[PDB]
């Protein structure tokens, strides 16, 4: 069960996203409501037990606040979400020369071509400019920036 | 929120029409104002209908009160320009049609389908689907 403090924090997030004054969040937004609570849910997590519709699709369903409370507790708060240790050894698959350096094109390609594929717009928004001559991107610096 | 800029702007608009008995806009004053305005919109019922929006005798103080509807939004010059700027990443050529249509229709204080038609009939656009924000800002206050 959640604490009173957790319930009110989840509510403070909820009262931003029911923006039309309805007391109800549109179902599409629930993934990003979870992101606003500091959990990092995959779109595969989001469409299953969290009950989300298609990606970027509005109108289909809405969620009351009390309905949202088990949809925080039993979902991303009931699973592994990955740590630093995951990302470092997943990136080391693409570390050809062992120096902590990956090409910016290769890192963009992993984000856009593999997994739950990223838009170029998403990739550029998160890029902190850390590209040298052909010294390329320190991938550990990218992971620490994305996990702060 | 009726600013000194706005009321002085309204004061000259009153004063150009004026010249009638000590500071009152009347029927004749409006009729001969139209003569220098290039358009024969001087039809008697319509002209005298514009008096019904005040209790009587349109002096300058009454003229400001008549414009009470106008102030009910009316965020100042560069604030509307700055508001639109947040939704442009690409720096003039401005807001992509799909994003703007979503922004008004399904985001914030939602536009009705009639409101969307009311705007698309007077919005500036290209042939691909982009919408000029600065030209919309100019249309709000008008200079052509």
């Amino acid at each position: 069960e959640f604490s009173k403090e957790q319930q009110e924090d989840f509510k403070e997030a909820f009262l931003l996203f029911d923006r039309t004054g309805e007391c109800k969040i549109t179902l599409s937004q629930v993934g990003d409501v979870l992101r606003a609570l500091g959990t990092n849910p995959t779109n595969a997590e989001v469409k299953k037990v969290l009950g989300n519709p298609s990606n970027e699709e509005m109108n289909a369903k809405k969620i009351e606040f009390e309905q949202f409370l088990p949809m925080m507790q039993a979902i991303s708060n009931n699973k592994d979400q990955g740590g630093y240790e995951d990302f470092v050894e997943g990136l080391r698959v693409f570390d050809k020369e062992g120096n902590g350096t990956v090409m910016g094109a290769e890192l963009r390609h992993v984000l856009a071509t593999l997994g739950e594929k990223m838009k170029e717009e998403e990739v550029e928004a998160l890029l902190a400019g850390q590209e040298d001559s052909n010294g390329c991107i320190n991938y550990e610096a990218f992971v620490k920036h994305i996990m702060s | 929120m009726f600013d000194q800029t706005q009321i002085q702007e309204f004061k000259e608009a009153f004063t150009v029409i004026d010249q009638n008995r000590d500071g009152i806009i009347d029927k004749e004053d409006l009729r001969d104002t139209f003569a220098a305005m290039g358009r024969l919109n001087v039809k008697n019922e319509e002209l005298d209908a514009m008096m019904k929006e005040a209790s009587g005798p349109i002096n300058f103080t009454v003229f400001l009160t008549m414009f009470g509807e106008k102030l009910k939004g009316a965020d100042p010059e560069d604030v509307i320009t700055g508001a639109f700027k947040v939704l442009d990443p690409e720096g003039k050529g401005t807001i992509k049609k799909q994003f703007l249509e979503e922004l008004l229709t399904t985001q914030c204080d939602r536009f009705s389908q009639e409101e969307i038609k009311n705007m698309w009939a007077a919005f500036p656009p290209d042939v691909g689907g982009n919408v000029d924000y600065k030209n919309i800002c100019y249309v709000i206050t008008h200079g052509d």
